[PDB]
């Protein structure tokens, strides 16, 4: 049931919502008013998928598709066999993941630990209601958001990405990707970093930070500390989901065409647009 | 309200030289100049380097590379500054020709140069590869390191030598160039049906959606028990303090399961392995095992028939 | 090998991918099983061993070799509290919290508690402390933000608790730790450097009210501090975010 | 050659001598490429041509 | 000088075999130069 | 020369040979591949072509 | 002129060194590169033409 | 006038030479890719044309 | 920079007769030059 | 000039004079390619014309 | 740096600047003789 | 000198070991190259 | 008075023998372009 | 040649014997990929020609 | 010299037993190599 070291931790308070009411553990889990409201939505948001792949007809769970509203509904209801499904999907959706940010703030504050966690998980919601709420709002259509399917959202990326030509030339998408791309880097030296002093050659003693920051300085000349590489993790995490999210917010909204015809700004700059050679004359 | 973002009160000392547990000492350089700006973040201080055979080695080879390809440039230029400012990001060095197959007769303008540059950067690649499974072994620490870079080395070499090989090609190799590979990715995927449906770069971009998840999560998780000291990890892991078990309590509490603080430290190492492993499988088996991944799919219950 | 299928649609594709499920599942067993170090077996709410334990049996134990003399730590190991904790259960059922009996902050329970760490200072590379404060450090200033030293400490009810004396920094990664309080009575205190708010004036605990600034657990070594002693300061001081939350 | 020999006691023996071995056989490996790159003088290509090879 | 260590007699010691080595390995190079001139001029 | 001997008081001998192995590896395996990817030189299809074979 | 061996004492030699050795390395491969980006002065396509090798 | 060396008491001597160097050795490069660039003064070009080299 | 008066004198000395010596130089360079190819 | 001289009470004279000459070659760079770019003020495309050396 | 100190770096500062001007005036009025725009 | 921690003698002999599998290796080496190129000339 | 550390002797000897080496070089570099401007000149 | 037994001296017999399992174990799968890839040497395709079975 | 700890009179017992190891493989490879080469021979 409980860990060797839980039941000192376990005390009552730290709630946001209600008092000793919902104030209790189900096994391992904790289960406050929000524990109550994530369970409630994610089950009917489970169920509601089955029955969306009941009224399809297809049990393959890589078949199984829940479309958004047609362009013609706008904004407005649709029906559940057409469209309406996928509106309900969705706000169980956002109800389960903001009730499941608020449980972490409640478990934060009964530990007495700081916000950062459920503060980061609020970058991700924030992506997710960009793609699902946001963007088609402006854009004036539930049609717009993506469908609720294991290989269908894939052609949704598709579709709408190569409606403006070649995606990665949107500068902000660049930037997102760049973000990604050291995040996974840093996140493998971190972890093999820790690994390898924790678990030094055969018969030697755990090694120390000192021999951490050695290693790293003598590699690439900097270190960058341990408090300095969790903040730099934190960090780049949320800068690629940042700029993804702006990437798509401006997709369809600033932007009309093509984004290698942005980026001919560059190129027609009045002081060398006319020189005669290169790629661009 | 303090966030532990940002340092408020940064401290300078004497500069820290190093451990010296069997280091060659004689091949390290002296210490660098502090800077507040990264200070604010992380460490101020810069330097030392350590600079040996395989240091030289990789710093000649890579600068070559370098050269090579920026020299190249310069020629498309026609020498001209104005057009090397305007057009980079333009150039682009390509691989020889279909029609010179895997032969070294290409000329030097239609893809010579690019095996040129090819060869140097194999050697540079590699030359770093053995240096940090050096310094590692210098300090007596374990290889982990090495064979993450492992992985990573694994994608590069599937995309620019064993794969086009195996297709008996070297122009199916990626280009020198920043919009070009850029190019070649998007040809890459048209060319082969739509890779979205190869499950193996499913696979790679579900490790790296998981990699930015999981380092999230954990350095919020370290963010948020820095005020126990839950930074100082490696003496979490030798003496459990309360940082290391409310890090532990929050995440049972949370989704009914933990890790230790050595435990998350191997989910983190091999979720980033994991999707460049699964990134070369994916693009080692795109034309040599299936030419159009979309009807793979259509046949193995992915897309409707 | 396009097209080339042993049976069925199985090609090398389909070998792969099944390869990669199995590979998968031994490598979440592995990476479950190496979690399973710390906080097992389980236990029961009143300390005996609980009959469900899970789905994944315990790892073989693996010893570490501590630096500088500190001896050997062998996990998974025979693990107990070594403290009192005072509490008490409200409900008989399990899976309800467990009430302080007297003073949560003083006994360490909830967001104020703290852990049995070794009695003894943490090392550097060297062998030397690894936290001094910055008039026992050789060379060290400061440098780039607000100096601290001399400004007036506030607690959560902004009243005056004292002022900063002195930093102690972390001599291998050159960072500030701690600041040293000193009261009314001319004693000083400990604070996270992590809890407290540099400003221009003033320094601002808010985790903290100013009376219960006399209740952090002291250092008994003017110049050094061990673990088990940053685990008491650091778990007092969390502790009153819940616990003077009135006033 | 006239004074020369004082290069060695400016530079270590060692860094000089894994210097030059890499410096050399990158330069070797270049020519060679070229020289293969080079309708001419690609010597595989010019000995099938004279002995009907292809 | 106290740069690397080495006394007079050892720099030129190390230099002699050096240059012995240098002189065998542009010797090859020279050969090796006049047999490809002959079989396929450049100039 | 009859002097060369004296390299190894100046490099370990470990190190040379480790390197040394991995060197003339790679380099073998280099020519072997630029003699495969000539159309020529491929005794492979060499010996094909000579027995008729395809 | 006269004082200029004073620059030794301001600059570390071998640091020097090894940077000029770099920065004339480098020159003079450009510098044969932009002769050979040339169709004048590739030595060798000016044999191959003038030999009929081609 | 006659006192502009009081700027080396205001700034590093090896670090404005360092500077200083670099910056003289792309301009050159710059005004030389310059004119190269243009079809005059490119030596390489008019030296092709007055002797009939193509 | 912990250079005295004297020895930023003299320094500047030994960098102005660099300078000249430099200056010089280019000076022929574009005699030459212009002489082959005026640009005016 | 009136008071101008306090500047340097706050700011360090190395960055200063350092973002000052950057600043300035660069502006003049950019002017310089400015006039390059147009067919006036283009001296080495006027010198062309003027000499007939196309 | 103190007021005398910063003011003479202001005077040979602005003596820097006015050569440098005159140079400047010199090649413009030089340019204005052999091509004027105006 | 005091680089390795050899002794004259013993570089000499460590030398002299190498050297033998040194001309072993080119032995073989033009042996097979004496084999290719009576088989498929390249010059 | 060397903030490299090398006193007035060694930096006029160090330079002694680099512009030696200099020379050497440039001696070479002139032989060399007499023999290309001769074979192909370029003015 | 009879003092080769040496060897063991400066390496570890158990790291060079097991690089030596995984270096032979490469090459010998590389090799038979390589004669299964080409249309002749692919014994069991050759087989199936001389046997008659479709 | 011993960089492994093993003495003489046993690095010439490993190397014997290695060289036997070695035999038989190459025997075995070559016969390998004879049967492929009669039944198709590259040459
Ligand atoms: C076939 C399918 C099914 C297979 C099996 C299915 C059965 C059930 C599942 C079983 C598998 C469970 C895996 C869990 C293992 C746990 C490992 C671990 O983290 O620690 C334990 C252990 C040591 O732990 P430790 O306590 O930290 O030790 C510290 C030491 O004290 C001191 O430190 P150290 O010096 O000892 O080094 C520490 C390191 C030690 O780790 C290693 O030694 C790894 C060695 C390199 C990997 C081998 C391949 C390299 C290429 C071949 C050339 C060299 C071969 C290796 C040479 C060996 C020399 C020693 O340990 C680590 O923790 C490393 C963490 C991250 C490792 C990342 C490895 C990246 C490999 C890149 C691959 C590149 C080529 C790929 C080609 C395509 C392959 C599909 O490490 C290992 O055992 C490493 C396992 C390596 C697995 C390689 C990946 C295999 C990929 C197969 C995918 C499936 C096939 C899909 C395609 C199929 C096509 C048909
Ligand atoms: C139209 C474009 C196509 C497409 C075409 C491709 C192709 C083609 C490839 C990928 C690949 C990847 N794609 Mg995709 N991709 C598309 C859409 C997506 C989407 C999306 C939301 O739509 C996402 C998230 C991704 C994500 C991903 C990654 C998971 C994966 C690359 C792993 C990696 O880290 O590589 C980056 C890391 C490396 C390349 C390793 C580099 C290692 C070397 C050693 C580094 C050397 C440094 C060098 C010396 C330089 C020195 C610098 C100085 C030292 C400073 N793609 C669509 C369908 N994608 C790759 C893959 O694995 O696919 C299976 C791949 O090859
Ligand atoms: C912002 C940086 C990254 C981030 C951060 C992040 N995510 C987080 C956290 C953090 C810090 C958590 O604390 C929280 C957590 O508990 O993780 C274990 C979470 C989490 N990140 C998750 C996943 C996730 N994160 C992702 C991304 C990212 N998360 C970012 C890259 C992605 C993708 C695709 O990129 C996924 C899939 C969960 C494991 C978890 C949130 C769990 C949760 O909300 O649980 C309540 C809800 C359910 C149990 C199910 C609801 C089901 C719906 C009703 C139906 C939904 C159908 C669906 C739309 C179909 C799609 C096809
Ligand atoms: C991390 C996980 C995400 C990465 C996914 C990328 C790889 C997956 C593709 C594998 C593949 O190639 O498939 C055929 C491969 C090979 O094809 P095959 O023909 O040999 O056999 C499977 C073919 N069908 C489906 C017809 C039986 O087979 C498999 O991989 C089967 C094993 C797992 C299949 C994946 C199912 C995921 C869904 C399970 C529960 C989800 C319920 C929710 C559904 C509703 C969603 C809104
Ligand atoms: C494949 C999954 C392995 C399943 C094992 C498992 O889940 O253990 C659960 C555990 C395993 O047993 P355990 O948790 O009681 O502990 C095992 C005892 N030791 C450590 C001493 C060996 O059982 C339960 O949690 C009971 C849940 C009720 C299930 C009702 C029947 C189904
Ligand atoms: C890697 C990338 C894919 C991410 C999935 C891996 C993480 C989940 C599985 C890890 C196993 C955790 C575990 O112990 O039991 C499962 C746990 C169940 O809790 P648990 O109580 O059984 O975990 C503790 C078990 N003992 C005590 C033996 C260690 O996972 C969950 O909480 C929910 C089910 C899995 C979530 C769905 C996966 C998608
Ligand atoms: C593209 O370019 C192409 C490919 C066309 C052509 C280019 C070619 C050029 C660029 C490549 C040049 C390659 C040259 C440099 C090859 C040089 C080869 C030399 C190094 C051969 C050396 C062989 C050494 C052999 C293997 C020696 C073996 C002897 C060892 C076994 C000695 C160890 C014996 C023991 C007993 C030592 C222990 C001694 C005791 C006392 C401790
Ligand atoms: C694109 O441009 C192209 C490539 C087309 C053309 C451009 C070409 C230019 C840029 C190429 C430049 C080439 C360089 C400059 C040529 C340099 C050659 C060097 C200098 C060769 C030197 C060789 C010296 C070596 C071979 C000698 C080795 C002998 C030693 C190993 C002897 C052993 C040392 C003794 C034992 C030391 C012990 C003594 C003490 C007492 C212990
Ligand atoms: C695109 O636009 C274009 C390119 C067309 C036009 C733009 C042109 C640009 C904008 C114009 C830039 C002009 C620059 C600023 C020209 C300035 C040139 C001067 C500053 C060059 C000075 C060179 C001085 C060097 C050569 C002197 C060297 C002498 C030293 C090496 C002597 C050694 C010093 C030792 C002895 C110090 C001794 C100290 C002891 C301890 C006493
Ligand atoms: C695009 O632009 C193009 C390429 C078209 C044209 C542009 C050209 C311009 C921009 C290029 C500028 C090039 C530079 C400025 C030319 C530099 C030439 C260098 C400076 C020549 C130096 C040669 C130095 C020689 C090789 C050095 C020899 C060194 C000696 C051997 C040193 C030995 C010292 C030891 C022996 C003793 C000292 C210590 C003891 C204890 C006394
Ligand atoms: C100011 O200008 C100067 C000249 C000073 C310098 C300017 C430099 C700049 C302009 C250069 C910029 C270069 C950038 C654009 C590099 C871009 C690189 C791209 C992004 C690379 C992306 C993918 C390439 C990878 C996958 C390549 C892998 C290739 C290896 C696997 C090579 C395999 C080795 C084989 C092919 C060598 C074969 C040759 C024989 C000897 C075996
Ligand atoms: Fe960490």
């Amino acid at each position: 049931a409980l860990l060797s070291f839980e039941r000192k931790y376990r005390v009552p308070g730290g709630t946001l919502v209600g008092g000793n009411l919902f104030d209790f553990w189900v096994g391992p889990f904790y289960v406050g008013f929000f524990g109550v409201a994530t369970f409630f939505f994610a089950a009917l948001g489970i169920i509601l998928i089955a029955w969306s792949a009941v009224l399809q007809g297809t049990w393959n769970p890589q078949l199984i598709s829940v479309y958004p509203p047609a362009l013609e509904y706008g904004l407005g209801g649709a029906p559940l066999a057409k469209g309406g499904l996928w509106q309900i999907i969705t706000i169980c959706a956002t109800g389960a993941f903001v009730s499941w940010a608020l449980r972490e703030v409640e478990i934060c504050r009964k530990l007495g630990i700081g916000y950062h966690i459920p503060f980061a998980f609020a970058f991700a919601i924030l992506a997710y209601l960009t793609l699902v709420l946001f963007r088609p709002v402006m854009m004036g259509a539930w049609g717009y958001a993506f469908p609720y399917g294991i290989w269908t959202h894939l052609d949704w990326v598709s579709n709408t990405g190569y409606t403006y030509g070649n995606f990665h030339y949107n500068p902000a998408h660049m930037i997102a990707i760049s973000f990604f791309f050291t995040n996974a880097l840093a996140l493998a030296l971190h972890g093999a970093l820790v690994l390898s002093a924790a678990n030094p050659e055969k018969g030697k003693e755990m090694r120390t930070p000192d021999h951490e920051d050695t290693f790293f300085r003598d590699l690439v000349g900097y270190s960058i500390g341990t408090l300095g590489i969790h903040r730099l993790g934190l960090l780049l995490s949320l800068s690629a989901v940042f700029f993804s999210a702006l990437c798509m917010i401006i997709t369809g909204t600033i932007w009309f065409d093509q984004w290698v015809d942005w980026w001919q700004w560059w190129v027609k700059l009045p002081w060398w647009a006319n020189i005669p050679g290169g790629i661009n004359g | 309200e303090y966030q532990n973002i940002f340092s408020q009160v940064q401290v300078r000392g004497p500069a820290d030289l190093g451990m010296t547990e069997d280091v060659n000492l004689a091949n390290r350089s002296g210490v660098g100049p502090f800077s507040t700006l990264l200070g604010w973040f992380g460490n101020a201080q810069l330097g030392p380097i350590y600079l040996g055979s395989l240091g030289v080695l990789s710093l000649f080879s890579g600068l070559m590379w370098f050269f090579t390809i920026g020299i190249w440039f310069w020629y498309q230029a026609g020498w001209n500054p104005a057009v090397f400012l305007r057009d980079l990001f333009f150039f682009s060095l390509e691989p020889p020709a279909p029609e010179y197959g895997l032969s070294f007769a290409a000329p030097l303008k239609e893809g010579g140069l690019w095996l040129i540059a090819s060869f140097f950067m194999f050697v540079a690649v590699w030359s770093w590869w053995g240096r940090t499974y050096l310094r590692a072994q210098a300090l007596g620490m374990g290889k982990h390191t090495a064979w993450a870079f492992l992985s990573a080395i694994w994608l590069w070499m599937v995309l620019g030598f064993i794969r086009p090989i195996l297709m008996g090609s070297w122009s199916e190799a990626v280009p020198y160039g920043i919009f070009s590979h850029l190019d070649w990715t998007n040809n890459f995927s048209l060319v082969h049906g739509n890779l979205f449906y190869n499950p193996f770069h499913g696979l790679s971009i579900a490790f790296l959606y998981g990699s930015a998840l999981l380092f999230a999560m954990h350095g919020a998780t370290i963010l948020a028990v820095s005020r126990f000291g839950g930074e100082r990890e490696l003496e979490q892991i030798a003496d459990r303090g309360t940082a290391a078990e409310r890090a532990a309590l929050f995440w049972r509490w949370t989704m009914g399961f933990n890790a230790t603080m050595e435990g998350i430290h191997r989910w983190a190492i091999w979720m980033a392995v994991l999707v460049t492993l699964t990134g070369g499988i994916g693009i080692l088996l795109s034309g040599t095992v299936v030419d159009n991944w979309y009807v793979w799919g259509q046949n193995h219950g992915m897309a409707p028939l | 090998m396009v097209g080339v299928t042993a049976f069925g649609n199985f090609d090398l594709a389909s070998l792969a991918i099944y390869s990669f499920w199995i590979f998968l599942a031994g490598l979440i067993y592995y990476l479950q099983t190496e979690n399973m170090r710390e906080g097992y077996p389980l236990e029961n709410e009143d300390g005996t061993p609980a009959a469900n334990q899970g789905p994944f049996p315990l790892p073989k134990p693996k010893t570490f070799i501590l630096p500088h003399g500190r001896g050997t730590l062998t996990v998974p190991g025979p693990e107990s509290e070594d403290r009192p904790i005072a509490l008490a259960r409200t409900a008989v059922s399990e899976g309800f919290p467990h009430a302080p009996t007297g003073d949560p902050m003083k006994d360490g329970v909830g967001p104020a508690s703290w852990v049995a760490r070794r009695d003894l200072p943490e090392l550097d590379g060297h062998g030397h402390n690894k936290i001094k404060p910055m008039k026992a450090a050789a060379g060290f200033h400061v440098s780039a933000g607000k100096n601290p030293i001399g400004l007036p400490v506030r607690g959560c009810d902004l009243e005056i608790a004292g002022k900063v004396v002195d930093i102690w920094v972390d001599i291998p990664e050159q960072m500030a730790r701690f600041l040293e309080v000193e009261l009314k009575d001319g004693s000083t205190r400990l604070l996270p450097m992590q809890m407290v708010k540099v400003q221009s004036n003033r320094v601002h605990v808010n985790a903290l009210s100013s009376d219960l600034f006399a209740g952090i657990p002291t250092i008994k070594s003017p110049t050094e501090v061990t673990l088990l002693e940053e685990d008491k300061i650091c778990g007092y001081v969390a502790g009153g975010l819940m616990y003077a939350a009135p006033k | 050659m006239s004074k020369f020999y004082k290069i060695w006691m400016i530079f270590d023996p060692r860094r000089v001598f894994v210097a030059q071995g890499v410096f050399l056989f990158l330069l070797a490996v270049m020519i060679h490429l070229i020289l293969l790159s080079t309708p001419s003088y690609n010597w595989l290509e010019i000995s099938a041509a004279k002995y009907n090879r292809v | 000088l106290g740069y690397t260590g080495l006394t007079d007699e050892q720099a030129q010691e190390l230099h002699s075999v050096y240059m012995s080595g240098l002189w065998l390995f542009s010797a090859v190079a020279i050969v090796a130069h006049l047999a490809v001139y002959i079989w396929r001029p450049w100039f």
